[PDB]
């Protein structure tokens, strides 16, 4: 139940740099990072990029030229900067909690394993070789 | 016979190697497989 | 003998050209079923190690003489210096059924276990070079190119002997590179 | 002098499947006689090809019921004996222990429906390296296939051939994408005469020349 | 873009739902949390990390998840639960945490 | 020394032949196998010759500049249709390579069919003559004819997954061009598939 707040100007003009900020305080937004989103009018969901503690900002490519952010930890405040609004870009700015952290790797094929190829072909970039004795999709070995 | 690949008259007698068989006075699942109707039932073309 | 040359038809000039005569040839030691009957060590070896050859050294007497032929069919004889029960499975078997103790399993003896396992791959004759796109690079010979796998606990040495070998389609044999000196001088 | 045996170091240990004989420790015993005892089978294939067993299909049923809509593809499966449809059959049960098989596989379809409901089916053996077809025409006068119209004799036997590169093919298929070493076998219902909620029990047997080889022992 | 419904309605005391639908690239490796968003006014997390909640959460909202989508469980729908509940699930294509955008939670 | 080789309804006639070099056999092996189960049908319309362009024999090219051709190569003819519609087939490669030369330019080109071709390390180029092969020389014969029986691990091999025979042409002697002689010697081939058997009819796209 970490203490969050959404903050910024409410009645503003289009075609400017959205300058909307939030205060997200407990550990669930401090090992996890800050979230930036809105929803459009009578439409489906909307999402805006976000930053963890690493200082690594990233945004959805849809508006890349007119999206830009940063992060601050001392004042429990983070900043959002979205340039060049359009009239179609109308929704709620109240949510800023982005708990999500990236991680990516794919597990090996039905008969394949890490060093169970330590046998047929051992040296190379493709390490996840082949287990059950017999013709396999890639009988020698594969890369992930 | 079975797995046995020996090519020699075995050392010990049959009586002491295996247990002897009595008889009174076969192979049904090969008779079945042989008796099986192969081919068609109607006229080919 | 001033042959057509271009025809590449085999031409073998005897010594009878300059009044010398041709002597008697006893070519046993350069036979195929004879030069491959010796034991060729496979290194490095470890547990759950396939007994498939071509893992013989490329330069060995039985490694190079084998890679000097595209297709080779032979009955493998094994000699393993293991530390536990050594299970062997046929050419195609699940790696899961590797140690069910129903597949030939030689119990540890004081000396290395010496087996004569047959050639069990489904193909006509195996191949040293495949030149085939990845089934469903070229580093990969098909999985069915092995003679079966052995899994003892700690396998320490593994030797391999090709009985009744038959080689087909000869390839380059490639004797050792000589640089600067006229002869190799060893 | 005595004979100089000079025993070889290298061999003489216990192989589990070696051809030797044990040493008789008990004197001769005449076991009770069993002459012509009923039901003896010598070869597991002369029993497997003698009595066919059913396949498993959707929701674990042996039959493949008539489709509910235009869909003509009743059921399809890979030819590998380790297929999901063949998991419960005796043929695959005994092919579990062997390394590689070869030759034919007979499929037995017997229409189990009323007299008022006719139907006309088609089974097509689709070859390796290709994706198995959705409409029945894609397979007509393509591959090796058949057609039977349910009449007085319900059973129909289709001998799935053995077409492959290698002389033998592995029984336990280890990936190779969707396809196994061999191709698929699909069963189409090209036209059902009022043949709704009327089934086609599919069995499977060993061919006239089906053979397994290289016995093995995996955890089954 | 993540996916989420836009409509919710129920009675007092009964169990109404909230869901966080996604796919392989967004949910399968992304955690889901739910948050109390009033018109203009502050939020607070309720369930986070899937397995639990923080000291400071009431037990009237609860979370469940299944496969490539997530869900919330609103026990005893209350006048306190009259706020938009939002969630996120990580995006790995651009290194982000894709949000599901929350609903107008009207109490009958 | 003319030689009128003819495959199917298409024939090739050369007046500078030096003979035909059969490789590894004088005839193909039995086409009937247990795997096919007598379902293999021979196709006589796939024996028509097809012409494929090869690397131009420029004077600058050095010895060992191999220009291999994978067999079977992409075919838009009847043979190509068989590969698409049949899962398994086998045939004799019968590669014919002819390089037109003025005969006043002296060079040596070696054309050999290598089964299961592997990229050479450039030390096996000297030992590359241990294969069915012929030598193309402007001074003697401008056309080289090689016939090879189909050989593979399996009796029938799917062509898309693996190709057994690849045609390789190597510049044993760098081409020397005289003022009278050709300044560049293009190279072409006449491959024909011999004893084409197919099995395993595939589903269709039509």
């Amino acid at each position: 139940q970490v203490q969050l707040r959404e903050s910024g100007p409410s009645l503003v003009k289009p075609s400017q740099t959205l300058s909307l900020t939030c205060t997200a305080s407990g550990l669930s937004l401090s090992d996890k990072a800050v979230g930036w989103v809105r929803r459009a009018p009578t439409k489906a969901l909307e999402w805006l990029g976000s930053i963890d503690t690493g200082s690594s900002t990233g945004y959805n490519p849809g508006l890349k030229s007119r999206l830009s952010i940063t992060k601050d930890n001392s004042r429990n405040q983070v900043s959002l900067t979205i340039t060049s609004v359009t009239t179609e870009d109308s929704a709620t700015y109240y949510c800023a909690t982005v708990h999500q952290h990236t991680s990516e790797k794919r597990t090996c094929p039905r008969a394949y394993r890490p060093d169970c190829a330590a046998r047929w072909d051992c040296p190379g970039g493709a390490d996840c070789g082949y287990c059950n004795f017999g013709a396999g999709s890639y009988g020698r070995c594969t890369p992930f | 016979s079975g797995n046995t690949g020996s090519i020699i008259n075995n050392y010990y007698m049959q009586q002491y190697q295996n247990s002897m068989d009595t008889q009174l006075g076969n192979d049904w699942f090969s008779k079945l497989a042989s008796s099986a109707f192969t081919g068609l039932f109607g006229a080919l073309l | 003998t001033t042959a057509t040359g271009e025809s590449a038809d085999p031409v073998t000039t005897t010594v009878e050209n300059y009044g010398g005569e041709t002597q008697v040839q006893r070519r046993h030691h350069t036979d195929v079923s004879f030069i491959m009957d010796r034991f060729v060590q496979i290194k490095p070896v470890s547990p759950t190690h396939v007994i498939d050859l071509m893992q013989t050294h490329q330069h060995g007497l039985v490694g190079a003489m084998l890679r000097a032929a595209t297709y080779y069919f032979s009955d493998l004889e094994i000699v393993v210096n293991h530390t536990g029960r050594l299970t062997w499975v046929p050419n195609g078997a699940p790696e899961a059924a590797l140690d069910n103790t129903s597949n030939p399993t030689a119990y540890h003896k004081a000396p290395f276990t010496r087996l004569a396992l047959p050639y069990t791959a489904p193909h006509r004759v195996l191949a040293t070079v495949y030149n085939g796109n990845s089934k469903y690079l070229a580093a990969q010979l098909p999985a069915s190119f092995n003679y079966g796998a052995i899994r003892a606990t700690e396998i320490q040495e593994l030797l391999v002997r090709m009985k009744r070998a038959e080689l087909y389609c000869p390839r380059p044999l490639l004797a050792v590179k000589v640089t600067s000196q006229d002869r190799h001088k060893q | 002098g005595i004979v100089p045996v000079a025993c070889s170091d290298g061999y003489g240990g216990l192989v589990t499947t070696d051809p030797k004989t044990a040493d008789p420790a008990y004197g001769m015993v005449y076991n009770p006689p069993r002459t012509n005892y009923p039901g003896r089978f010598t070869n597991l294939l002369d029993v497997a090809e003698a009595c066919p067993t059913f396949l498993c299909f959707d929701d674990g049923k042996p039959y493949v019921v008539t489709r509910a809509d235009e869909q003509r593809l009743l059921a399809k499966f890979d030819l590998s004996l380790a297929a999901k449809h063949m998991s419960n059959t005796y043929l695959s049960g005994i092919a579990q222990y062997y390394a590689q098989y070869s030759g034919t596989i007979n499929l037995h379809f017997m229409f189990t429906g009323s007299t008022d409901s006719k139907a006309r089916y088609m089974v097509a053996y689709v070859p390796p390296g290709v994706t198995t077809p959705p409409d029945t025409p894609e397979r007509a006068a393509h591959c090796i296939h058949a057609e039977w119209d349910t009449g007085l004799n319900s059973k129909f036997t289709f001998s799935i051939p053995y077409v492959s590169a290698a002389d033998y093919a592995y029984t336990a298929s280890d990936v190779a994408d969707t396809t196994n070493v061999q191709g698929w076998v699909c069963i189409y219902q090209i036209t059902h005469g009022k043949a709704e909620q009327d089934t086609l029990v599919v069995s499977v047997s060993a061919g006239k020349d089906f053979e397994l080889r290289l016995p093995i022992d995996p955890r089954a | 873009v993540l996916t989420q419904p836009s409509s919710v309605s129920g009675s007092l005391g009964q169990r109404v739902s909230i869901t966080c639908s996604g796919s392989s690239s967004n949910v399968g490796n992304g955690y889901v949390s739910w948050y109390q968003l009033i018109p203009g006014s502050a939020p607070r997390t309720l369930i986070y990390g899937d397995t639990n909640r923080a000291s400071g959460v009431p037990d009237r909202f609860s979370g469940s998840r299944a496969g490539n989508t997530a869900t919330l469980s609103i026990s005893s729908l209350q006048a306190e639960d009259e706020a938009e509940y939002f969630c996120a699930s990580p995006e790995d294509s651009s290194s982000n945490a894709n949000f599901g955008s929350g609903t107008t939670l009207t109490v009958l | 020394r003319i030689l009128t080789t003819r495959n199917g309804h298409t024939t090739s006639t050369t007046q500078s032949s030096v003979g035909v070099t059969y490789g590894y056999s004088t005839g193909e092996d039995h086409v009937s196998g247990p795997n096919t189960s007598g379902l293999e049908t021979r196709v006589v319309q796939a024996e028509r010759f097809f012409k494929k362009h090869l690397f131009d024999w420029t004077t600058d090219k050095p010895f060992g500049h191999i220009e291999k051709l994978e067999l079977p190569t992409d075919h838009k003819g009847v043979y190509g249709q068989l590969v698409d519609s049949f899962a398994y087939m086998r045939n004799g490669w019968d590669v014919e390579v002819s390089a037109v030369g003025n005969q006043f330019n002296g060079g040596c080109l070696l054309v050999a069919m290598v089964p299961e071709f592997k990229e050479f390390t450039t030390r096996e180029k000297y030992q590359l003559t241990l294969f069915p092969h012929q030598f193309i020389s402007p001074r003697t014969n401008m056309t080289a004819h090689i016939t090879v029986p189909y050989l593979g691990v399996n009796r029938y091999d799917q062509y898309n997954k693996h190709k057994p025979w690849t045609l390789v042409v190597m510049v044993v002697s760098p081409l020397t061009t005289s003022s009278i002689g050709a300044s560049q010697i293009k190279v072409y081939t006449n491959i024909a598939p011999t004893h084409v058997h197919v099995a395993g009819e595939l589903p269709s796209k039509e």
